RNA sequence: GAAACGAUGACUGAAUCCGCGCGGACCACCGCGCAAGGCUAAAUACUCCCAGUGACCGAUAGCGCAUAGUACCGUGAGGG
RNA sequence: CCCCCGUGACAGGGGGCGGAGGACCGAACCGGUGCCUGCUGAAACAGUCUCGGAUGAGUUGUGUUUAGGAGUGAAAAGCU
RNA sequence: AACGAUAAAAGAAGUGAGAAUCUUCUUCGCCGUAAGGACAAGGGUUCCUGGGGAAGGGUCGUCCGCCCAGGGAAAGUCGGGACCUAAGGUGAGGCCGAACGGCGCAGCCGAUGGACAGCAGGUCAAGAUUCCUGCACCGAUCAUGUGGAGUGAUGGAGGGACGCAUUACGCUAUCCAAUGCCAAGCUAUGGCUAUGCUGGUUGGUACGCUCAAGGGCGAUCGGGUCAGAAAAUCUACCGGUCACAUGCCUCAGACGUAUCGGGAGCUUCCUCGGAAGCGAAGUUGGAAACGCGACGGUGCCAAGAAAAGCUUCUAAACGUUGAAACAUGAUUGCCCGUACCGCAAACCGACACAGGUGUCCGAGUGUCAAUGCACUAAGGCGCGCGAGAGAACCCUCGUUAAGGAACUUUGCAAUCUCACCCCGUAACUUCGGAAGAAGGGGUCCCCACGCUUCGCGUGGGGCGCAGUGAAUAGGCCCAGGCGACUGUUUACCAAAAUCACAGCACUCUGCCAACACGAACAGUGGACGUAUAGGGUGUGACGCCUGCCCGGUGCCGGAAGGUCAAGUGGAGCGGUGCAAGCUGCGAAAUGAAGCCCCGGUGAACGGCUAAGGUAGCGAAAUUCCUUGUCGGGUAAGUUCCGACCUGCACGAAAGGCGUAACGAUCUGGGCGCUGUCUCAACGAGGGACUCGGUGAAAUUGAAUUGGCUGUAAAGAUGCGGCCUACCCGUAGCAGGACGAAAAGACCCCGUGGAGCUUUACUAUAGUCUGGCAUUGGGAU
RNA sequence: AGAAACUUGGAUUUCUAACCUGAAAAAUCACUUUCGGGGACCGUGCUUGGCGGGUAGUUUGACUGGGGCGGUCGCC
RNA sequence: GAUGUCGGCUCGUCGCAUCCUGGGGCUGAAGAAGGUCCCAAGGGUUGGGCUGUUCGCCCAUUAAAGCGGCACGCGAGCUG
């Protein structure tokens, strides 16, 4: 679902549950280290804070918890899931879809593969779907905490699991790190359609602004009269389509089948 | 018309002052050439 | 360039006195020298400054100034 | 959200209520549409009248960050 | 020429060497969401007193913001520092770097924000939450006494602590009414004789069983160790118990009493002007905040600082006979800023400049509301040249016969229109809108009746040419082109059909992500983001749709062969020496990306010998011929609408064709209305003219500077011939003086420049690739 | 013509003391670590060749009834 | 080291190869109305639609709706 509205120059919006407002580091907007502007725009922003959340979750390991409430925070694109341990430590997670308020969940090496709870690769089930995988123990999960996303388990290697990223690549990610049964539920982001200009600047600043509008100096597509361009390329003339950027390394023998 | 000249104190202390002369070379450089300059008067007196 | 020799940036990496470096590719004679450790006034350069002189100026000259880097301009550097 | 009426492939319709908006009109304020006057002018870019935005991509103070092949630019080679 | 806004001034009186301008009086006009008042920044004695008259002041000058001298500015509580932190700055250690240096954790600095103890009056010529009077309050050190025992850290916890819009209740500031109270007095003009007129009508502190809307709070036993590094009685938890509405806690503010102030005026003295003394009442009714009660209520999506002070708990330490806590006096309050200007004559603009400058307060009457509009209060001011004249011309306004767009590039300009109430309102449509469509009607005063509040409706009546009676105050409609839309842009000739825009597509990127800044295996940004993410690109709501061609170019994939660097390898050739041997060049094979070569990819560059136009569109923002041809409107239509097709040279995301709404866009038509016009006229005001005062400028070979014909370097005042013409001025006009202004921007020239482009040349960051180095071991 | 054996090299594979690198009371660090993963690659230093309007320096003739376009530059 | 350029508007003035008006000759001139040539430059030469346009086309007129020059007269006169 979503909300909408009749109408007065609108389209969708989405759906809020779960009010609670709660103890977490502030944090600032800004688009570039020391130098000039590095990562075009997004200077823009409601003043959003910042809520720290467990990743990894090891620590938690043998006792288990209670879902408190679910709030939806920015920096996210996700539902976090509040956590009260046994321990009496409160925690914050990523909140999968389907999980309801107030479920156990409980984290470690023996735990059911139930949604919410953390456990390793080598425990995972044959075809099972999780997400907040590590690429190595510890640190934290790199994989899958965005919008609507997932990654199955396509079998075992020695120490290794082959994995399915959700841009549909096939790799090879080993079992000694921790995942968390499910899906990230997310909603659909890809439903909401984001109303009109400035909805844009509600959560960040001014989008895409064409180098054929620039001048010669400006970009390369810039100069000419008219509406035009030749040879496709980006601020240094490298080009868009299907050139691979990326370098050979190390992790790259760790990958197999890419494709897509 | 609001002219190229807005003074405010603090600021015309913080950049050109004596104390900001001194966190780089290239303005004590400037000291010590303003000093043979004949008798100058560097830029926190005025 | 036939480019010797000094000099290092990267790989290499010998001899030691019937020995080693040179002598403008290189060879043999023939000479000249003995590297990889250091210090060493003097004769040389300059003029903030003091003295003395001048087929140098003498108030639009002479230094910008017969004192001022002041007045005056500039956010400032700076100019004056 | 609370009451009245309508599902023969059809919808929602009337009332009460609520207070939504890159909604309206409009003074601040922000802006410069058209004519005139002005031409070292009152002014090195204005004045009267007319006009645009007027809860939003809004306006504004303070402190600060980014600069010369460089910055910045809802993009004129504009601004620095 | 000008004397810096068209907010006018006038008379008397004073002073003085001299007055339109300085002082006083009395009037006048002007601002009054200001043109009043208070602060911030910035300025720096501009403030006050007494002088002064050179220059400064656009005239004057006895005068001033100018000149001289003297004075004036007071803080435990206000603002800042001795407190805290944000961005940012910094930074021992630490990570980099040819240098100088770039980074960086803690810590530290840094108000714009957090925290924090007083209010009310008085008054010098000039200061006031500062000084003085009344009564407060905060922390500190200590003394008598109570208590008569724990205090309870750079560490834990709690709490500081935060959005936007909208809104119920109670109150105050504060304003309004009155045959309330108080005070003063006279008032005549025709009347009023007070029932008229004018002014004044509570601030602080204290107690008080008084009144009060509103506001926020559950309490204790105990459990687990895995939680707050440890600790804990504090906090987080799972649990037990009592608490559902009564209940507790505080009371903005009102009321009473008290008391300290203030208060219209009042009395006396006056050195010609202020001092000093006194002191009335303080009602009822209404309105009312953006302030207060409060951290209220509900809803919403974009989800709305940190840190100390502070509250509780232990660690350690000292003490558990002399603790913490309380009030009860005393003593104590360090540093800096306080004058004045502060929407402007004092700040930024060379100027006593029509400009600019952030926050606060900003009264009354009429008006649906209001910071609007008109007039006014308090307050401030008439703008530092005057006075006359009433010509052309010029600017800014007012009215206009008959006509009404005939004006013109164009209705440019200027009318018409105008508020609020009622009625009424089209094609088309995204069912919201179009819409304030279009139209029509009401509007003032009195009286009676009614009503849900200021008032409103009904009926009747009265007045004027007219009743949003003056000010604020939309002309409208029919068709189109472009873009959907709000928005954005060329500071100073372009606001748009540009940019952005939601939406859509191609592609990149597995996370020390691609990508970008960078002396750099530093660091940082992407991002404390992770593939319904992040980058780049191009399209541009929405609706129907997006065709044919990859030959060449880029791009991804491939593998038979062709070519190719250093290097590993070394056939052979030569110099030399008697030799040993030292030495010059040197091949075959072997050696990587790479390009040639095969294939595929177009919402990749691109095309209509690779094919050569699917729909949709078409004389279009592309149309040459061209005023294409028919029609529509017009009396007449090179434009506009419609239709055709011969599309010089439309066409599918450099999107094609549509679309309601929108638009200071562009184009055509109509209605309305007008000085746009036939064709101008009268009227006003401000310049222009004249007198007194101050008094520039661009320009300038020198001039004693005519006309016609001709001649000359080819456009004669200056040469010739002929004509005309007394000297000198003032108001005027713009033909001439190739008039003025900027060493033409067009154009050519210069083996002059700079921005830009690329399949021009060349190098290079970058990047890729073979080898060597860090860099080692074993199975094979 | 079998092969014990020291083996110098190239190919895939594997290991861990180099190196990178994350977690843990000690945020950037360094430390002891249970360690965890990667790992002779990657990075980086020298050289090799490619690519390289991203950047940088420059070149782009003259005659000419103005320049350009066309034409023409020597010789008989 | 500058002679502002199309068209309009305003103001004119000049030539005559005369559009009208005046005087004549000839006529394939009965009259009426003409066609042409000669003399003649006093005066006169309309208002609108389209177009930036001069030109040109058309509406309704008229005695007639003349052609050129004056830096394709005229921007220190206006427009733009
Ligand atoms: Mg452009
Ligand atoms: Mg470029
Ligand atoms: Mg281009
Ligand atoms: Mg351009
Ligand atoms: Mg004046
Ligand atoms: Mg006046
Ligand atoms: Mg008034
Ligand atoms: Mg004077
Ligand atoms: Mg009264
Ligand atoms: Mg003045
Ligand atoms: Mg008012
Ligand atoms: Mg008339
Ligand atoms: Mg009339
Ligand atoms: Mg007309
Ligand atoms: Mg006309
Ligand atoms: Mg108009
Ligand atoms: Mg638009
Ligand atoms: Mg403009
Ligand atoms: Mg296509
Ligand atoms: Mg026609
Ligand atoms: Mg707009
Ligand atoms: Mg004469
Ligand atoms: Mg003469
Ligand atoms: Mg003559
Ligand atoms: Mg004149
Ligand atoms: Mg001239
Ligand atoms: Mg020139
Ligand atoms: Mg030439
Ligand atoms: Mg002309």
């Amino acid at each position: 679902r979503r909300q909408m509205t009749t109408a007065d120059f609108s389209g969708l919006t989405k759906k809020r549950p779960e009010k609670a407002l709660t103890e977490a580091l502030p944090k600032t907007g800004g688009r570039n280290n020391r130098g000039r502007i590095t990562s075009r725009f997004i200077g823009g922003g409601h003043k959003r804070l910042y809520r720290i959340i467990d990743f990894k979750r090891r620590d938690k390991s043998g006792v288990n918890a209670k879902v408190a409430a679910i709030e939806y925070d920015p920096n996210r694109s996700a539902r976090i899931a509040l956590l009260h341990y046994a321990d009496g430590e409160k925690r914050y997670i990523l909140a999968p879809e389907g999980l309801t308020v107030g479920a156990t969940v409980n984290a470690g090496p023996e735990a059911e593969p139930k949604l919410g709870n953390a456990l390793p690769l080598r425990f995972v089930p044959v075809g099972a779907v999780v997400h907040a995988l590590e690429l190595v123990p510890g640190k934290g999960a790199q994989l899958a905490r965005s919008a609507g996303t997932s990654v199955q388990v396509q079998g075992k290697e020695s120490d290794y699991v082959i994995v399915r990223l959700p841009s549909g690549e096939l790799r090879r990610v080993h079992s000694e790190c921790y995942a968390t049964i499910g899906a990230v539920g997310n909603a659909e982001h890809k439903n909401i359609v984001l109303g009109k200009a400035g909805r844009s600047r509600w959560l960040g600043r001014k989008p895409h602004q064409r180098g054929s509008a620039m001048n010669p100096v400006d970009h390369p597509h810039g100069g000419g009269e008219g509406r035009t361009g030749a040879g496709r390329v980006p601020v240094t003339p490298w080009g868009k389509p299907t050139k691979g950027l990326k370098t050979r390394r190390k992790r790259k023998t760790s990958d197999r089948f890419i494709v897509t | 018309m609001k002219r190229t000249y807005q003074p405010n104190n603090r600021k015309r202390a913080k950049t050109h002052g004596f104390r900001a002369r001194m966190k780089t070379k290239s303005g004590r450089n400037i000291l010590a050439r303003r000093r043979a300059k004949g008798r100058h008067q560097l830029t926190v007196s005025d």
